[PDB]
């Protein structure tokens, strides 16, 4: 087998042109689609926004064209999804997951339209779902879709165009190239078996994914929080305090996901009727908070650069913080197309501003601000849920560019995957796939 | 990098002042920046602290009003309020950039000073007398000269020799304040040969009164 | 409050020696700074984080200890090294400073160089007459004074001031400055200055006689 | 399927004592690592000094600084050519089979061969980097604590052998996330599954940082300040960049290899001629760290001066022959040190060498060389070592310019698309493949 | 963000001057500069420009040092020094902040601008007169008043009507050049009933002398 | 360098109407620019890369074309839209702006507001005689003003001003200047001022009388 190396070795690195080729093609099409995707979700919001304004005066009308806006487009979404490709409700990232392991279909032909169309609904609607889940997932099928367009041969071309899809999918989501592909390097691939991934074609595609979002969304970032104060080395272990009790939250907030799964099931049954109405009732909450006390609702992008500066009080913060987790939980669990993600990113830093309060005023002498350990505690829940926290803290580096804060935020991030592992909890992504994979078995 | 600050002078009992520190040679912002003053003849204590973004105040275990730090980034200057002044606040005062190492912060860069006087004295211009040995003494290696600036208030007064030039063996001593008044003297050594034979002049300038004047140390005829 | 206390409040030690002071905190403290003052400038940055010397900073100078007590060293001192220094932590909010350490050239003791003054024609001409007396150059700085106002001694209105050490020669320089009213002074004659050094056991009269 | 449900619900579980033991290797690491790097310094330092004390009689300084930097060379050579032949070179081949286990990691010898070696060939100002020396000794550190804990099974044998090789590139560079990601782009057995776990790499590399910036504190390797931003119709000169290092990439590898058997024949696997010839090439380096100091070195003092656009064309284009020719001579020499340093040298004099033709091209564009020198930094690593992400991480982590993301990347993946399709190879494989080759040979 | 140039006003041709633009409301850093003029009524045309760090300038088709664009960062301020002075240089200097979209590069925001007006005449301040109707005004809903702004050199000056709170109702007429010298009215109609029984002022302010005159419009009596 | 033309140097049109203006270029441009100056203000960057809008500019605007040809329209123009209106390239070094196109409105008739006014006394104390006559807010903007001193015409000194169209009103203004001697007016009495206009067929005519 050591023969087998030097032969190995000297061939490293050498994907076929085609291969190449068709991950920029891919890329370039998942990003054209997250930035439509991204557009269609505005416009809605937009609208919605536009009949309030048409009804400001008569309070409960408003109220009442909030929900019923919010209602209405939330139940197109369910019933697109209960319809037409029940594996494209939820995230999406659970089942691309399968995918790659060869354990799930991708039916394009299916989803693309009906994850687009419906997420259109649900996040336009204003519920408190991010991007990430839609692009990602249409993003994986764009890669099949183009796979089987030019039926291209061989694992290395399914698994591949499969991955960079995925990835020019986050990429395309957060104007974050490097979390893309470190997504799939440390969660979206096969984690047990060796795998035909190509990481230069992955690159390839998110570069064009990117290049996409950039052409139609360049001089505004998606979060603005400006270059924050350092962190000195005495600082650090409050971070790992920040770490801990993240690690501690992460599985609760798992079970309450996984849970609230099987609780809003007996609400409908698995009957289309109960469900489609059931979502309509949520959706139409979220397009009603979203007026009465919009950080409840929404993707949670709104909220960050606000609590960062430390306008929040610690009363908002801990209600904020409250009302998303119910908010979260009712709009995911419940099986709407839309990614848990972004939301995430918003409880994580609402979380991080609360534990900075608390440290600003105990320890003066450090100097702390807040914001510090807000933009730790950010890619923190996704290090704790989701068990990703080379992607989590890659990803927050990448939107909030705060590079000197790179020791806190491993620190935090490294100490939420440790308390989390040692309260038993389970990466949040494939605790869903198992549900799946395992209730797929258990009827036969 | 320089931290100029100005405002220090005499205020009365009950009153109050705006003390400004200027700040030149580095980014004002991401800089903490302190106020730290010096009671004569004793040891530094510290005033307060402001952050870059104004959010953070702390001023030393000190009652309510009494200090009211502030900064305004765009003229790049940090100012300090002293509300109901006393005699307890006569001392000088410093800004300075706060900086750490492990993260123990200490005061980075400091500034030159200003001193505040709270005395409901008044301003009172000096009498400058020269100090011309008497028709008892003998012109040995060394002649002592002098002249004794006497009655002036507040602090200070700048006594230089022959317009400055006369740069060696000079004592200007410290003043003392007696009855609401300070009194000073200064000394110059001049060789024996260059004593009555050449002119020795001495300048006392004290710009708290406006006062500036050259007295001619003449021998005693 | 944490309370610094610096050990020697004044010390005297020749160039090219081992000088030693102290910073005993009233409580627990972790890495302190030091600063020197050179009279009549800035507060400069010597030493921080309980050991660390700044850029500029000779190195003959160097700090340390732990938990309650901490000291500045300095192996071989030169000139420039007399002035005070200031020991203060920021362990604990809030900061304090210690009551300063002032280092001063010891030298090769000076007997002092006395000349005494009858006031001005021109203060006179005002109703008032001050005695100057001059103590130049000078170590150390103990030093006794004593006026004599007809060959009798005098206490009231006199008033004595010592320059902080020189820098040109590490010697101190104290005058003393009796005042009298035009009348009370125009009624005597014999004024003496005494000046009572470590140098001699007899001190040095300098004096003169109106008439 | 049914196995997949039961290792889903069973991933991410790393057995605490490997977790622990992580911790402690990082720690070690760093600690080292930061003694080699005050070494190295020490070093560099001593011999200026004595350039101080011979300032006058010009031959007789030229002669003092060939001669402290032959002597010790010479010394590092020896140590290597003596007591540990693994230990010469890079250091990263070696791990890399560690990993594979096609490779002994006998640290009881290479930790002091490699550690003194390399205060020996670094100190006396030869074109090596710190990442050579610390990655290796950062592996062996990472089987010492295996070996003296006796930590049983292929995840504690694989896992503390990698750690210990990131948080050896992590206190390198104060690059954190370019040691981890290094560790899962290249040091890891590429074509097999391995027991590898991340979460613990992590804590490694932590410690290493931890205890680099305890020591390293409020003072940047590479300090460039905020450079300005990439416009859109921009990027397409960084794929023509990326493309010229793509060719490049595969032309440098042949001359470090082949430049390894020309140096070979020199001394023939004689230890003397060996020694001797390194105290030549050694002592050739503090002479020219005297009379043209960017020729020689580790590089990082050219990359500030020359991002600014201090240098003028000529200048750059004789750094950067003089540097090929003194970055090849010491490594293909097969003296103890990394090439990733003096390849982000490269980088960075070839981008703003290209940044500069930019400029004057395209007024329009209001380029500044200095974002072609970013981009071109990291750019030569990913076309000689074809590892882009760990190498754009790397940049990143040091530059700070992350609005230049695009085209750090697209520059990054030019060079890695163009070095595939001109037939070269990863250069820390080519040097497994032909000491794993020569060995059953 | 503001920039506001000033500088301009009357040279004597053949000679030079320095414009200054002060700029704040963003990072002075980060972006480059230009300057754009404008001769009287005609278009638009490009100075010239400067990067940041002052390490790239170019200018348009100019001569030797025909212009100069400084820049000091440290003061938030962009110069342009025009030598030999001929008289293609009367015009109004915009001082403009650069910035693209896609890539191709914009003027972003743009300054008041400052004029320039190369002539050997002589800087006077002007004369202003109030212009009241006759004792016979019909007076009706709204009455109209103004004031005469006559005997100023060079260009421009600027009218107000009681510090500009009179907003409508305004004409400012464009001067007219005789004699090498200008002069203009500004009219302003207001309801009967709010004059004379409410002060109505207009403000004339000419730069280039640093004069403002507040004639008072007072009913004819 | 590049010369960029412009369509019409100066158009008309009624609010409500389509309006596009062009910008015509010596070779291939990319991604231009437009500006609008209204009048007596610094121009404001209104369309960039040939076809996005500035922040703040009504969704009436639009711009397009590529290569040598280039537009800007008013999809339903505002007669708030009066300004002349700047192109500007910066594909080929260096960028050059545009001719300049100017819309004008038209609007319906508007008759104008006459108002005479006397020299005043202190002008008086320098020799001065300057009688002004305002006329003001007229469309369209032929007007013609004729003075008559004591019955009799003059035109020796009377200067004429005339402001841009307005913003929101759309209608222009105009002053007249008879400037004369001290004794050139007070050797009078009856000053007239007479404006006929488009809006009416007999003269608009005001006067003043010194006694
Ligand atoms: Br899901
Ligand atoms: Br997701
Ligand atoms: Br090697
Ligand atoms: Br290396």
């Amino acid at each position: 087998r050591r023969r087998q190396l030097i032969r190995q070795l000297l061939e490293r690195d050498k994907t076929p042109l085609a291969i190449l080729f068709m991950a920029a093609v891919v890329g370039t099409l998942v990003g054209l689609a997250a930035v439509a995707f991204d557009k269609g979700v505005a416009w809605l919001q937009n609208q919605r926004m536009g009949a309030l304004v048409h009804t400001a005066d008569n309070y409960p009308l408003l109220l009442t064209v909030a929900f019923l806006c919010s209602a209405v487009l939330a139940m197109f979404g369910y019933f697109l999804v209960r319809k037409y490709a029940p594996e494209a409700g939820g995230s999406g990232i659970p089942e691309i997951e399968g995918a790659l392991e060869d354990q799930r279909p991708v039916r394009w032909w299916r989803v693309l339209p009906v994850k687009f169309f419906g997420g259109l609904g649900t996040l336009g609607g204003g519920m408190v779902l991010g991007r990430e889940g839609p692009t990602v997932q249409i993003g994986g099928n764009i890669g099949r879709m183009v796979l089987d367009i030019f039926r291209l041969k061989g694992d290395e071309a399914r698994h591949t165009l499969l991955a960079t899809g995925a990835a020019a999918g986050l990429a395309a989501a957060f104007n974050a190239p490097l979390a893309g592909i470190l997504f799939i390097i440390e969660e979206m691939r096969p984690q047990f078996r060796y795998t035909l991934i190509s990481i230069k074609a992955v690159f390839i595609g998110v570069i064009m994914s990117t290049i996409m979002y950039r052409i139609f969304n360049h001089e505004v970032a998606l979060i603005d929080v400006g270059k924050l104060s350092d962190a000195p080395l005495n600082t650090l272990w409050l971070y790992l305090i920040l770490g801990i009790i993240f690690g501690i939250f992460g599985p609760i907030f798992n079970k309450w996901v996984l849970g609230m799964q099987d609780l809003l099931h007996r609400v409908h049954g698995g009957n289309i009727t109960k469900w489609v109405l059931m979502g309509g009732a949520i959706g139409g909450l979220c397009g009603l908070l979203g007026f009465v006390a919009p950080a409840t609702s929404g993707g949670g992008f709104n909220l960050i650069p606000i609590a960062t500066a430390g306008n929040f009080s610690m009363g908002m913060l801990v209600f904020i913080f409250v009302a998303r987790v119910i908010t979260t939980l009712l709009c995911f669990s419940s099986g709407a197309p839309g990614g848990i993600f972004a939301p995430m990113l918003a409880l994580g830093t609402v979380l991080g501003t609360a534990f900075g309060m608390v440290a600003v005023e105990l320890f003066p002498q450090y100097h702390l601000e807040a914001g510090t350990f807000a933009i730790a505690g950010m890619g923190a829940l996704l290090a704790a849920s989701i068990r990703a926290p080379l992607t989590g803290i890659i990803l927050v580096l990448e939107m909030t560019d705060n590079y000197q804060l790179i020791l806190p935020m491993i620190i935090t991030g490294l100490g939420a995957t440790l308390l989390a592992q040692f309260t038993g909890g389970k990466p949040l992504f494939s605790a869903i796939l198992a549900r799946t994979l395992a209730k797929q078995e258990a009827e036969q | 990098v320089r931290l100029l600050e100005s405002g220090g002078g005499l205020v009365q009992p009950g009153g109050s002042l705006k003390l400004s520190c200027a700040a030149s040679g580095f980014d004002y912002s991401r800089y903490w920046m302190s106020w730290v003053r010096q009671a004569p003849g004793k040891g530094l204590k510290w005033i307060g602290e402001i952050n870059p973004v104004s959010s953070t105040i702390n001023y030393t275990p000190s009652l309510k009003d009494k200090f009211i730090i502030s900064r305004d980034n765009a003229k790049d200057t940090l100012y300090l309020q002293i509300s109901k002044v006393r005699s307890e606040d006569t001392a000088l005062y410093y800004c300075a950039r706060l900086y750490y190492g492990y993260g123990y912060w200490y005061f980075d860069v400091w500034g030159a000073g200003t001193t505040v006087t709270v005395s409901s004295a008044k301003t009172t211009p000096p009498s400058v007398y020269p100090l011309a040995p008497g028709s008892a003494a003998a012109a040995a290696s060394m002649v002592t000269l002098g002249c004794l600036v006497k009655g002036y208030f507040p602090e200070p007064v700048t006594v230089t020799w022959n317009s400055g030039s006369l740069a060696a063996g000079v004592h200007t001593f410290p003043a003392v304040l007696q009855a609401a008044l300070y009194t000073l003297s200064s000394s110059v050594t001049v060789p024996s040969s260059s004593w009555p034979s050449e002119t020795v002049t001495c300048n006392v300038a004290h710009p708290a009164s406006s006062t500036k004047v050259d007295k001619k140390i003449v021998p005693r005829a | 409050d944490i309370v610094l206390t610096q050990s020697p409040a004044i010390m005297s030690a020749a160039p090219g020696d081992k000088v030693t002071m102290t910073c005993s905190a009233s409580s627990s403290v972790s890495y302190i700074h030091w600063y020197q003052q050179k009279s009549g400038t800035s507060p400069k940055r010597w030493i921080y984080d309980t050991s660390k010397l700044t850029s500029g900073v000779p190195v003959r100078f160097s700090g340390s200890g732990s938990g309650t007590s901490y000291s500045l060293t300095i192996n071989t001192m030169e000139a420039e090294d007399a002035a005070t220094y200031y020991c203060q932590q920021w362990s604990s909010h809030p900061q304090t400073f210690g009551g300063g350490t002032k280092l001063e050239i010891l030298r090769a003791d000076a007997a002092p160089t006395v000349s005494i003054f009858p006031p001005s024609s021109e203060q006179l001409t005002s109703g008032g007459a001050s005695v100057v007396c001059f103590l130049n150059n000078f170590y150390p700085k103990d030093i006794n004074v004593k006026w004599k106002i007809d060959g009798s001694e005098r206490q009231n209105g006199v008033l004595n001031s010592w320059t902080d050490q020189d820098s040109k020669d590490s010697t101190y320089s104290m005058s003393s400055t009796l005042t009298l009213t035009k009348d009370e002074y125009e009624r005597h004659n014999s004024y003496t200055c005494e000046a009572t050094h470590k140098t001699s056991t007899s001190p040095i009269v300098k004096s003169f006689n109106r008439a």
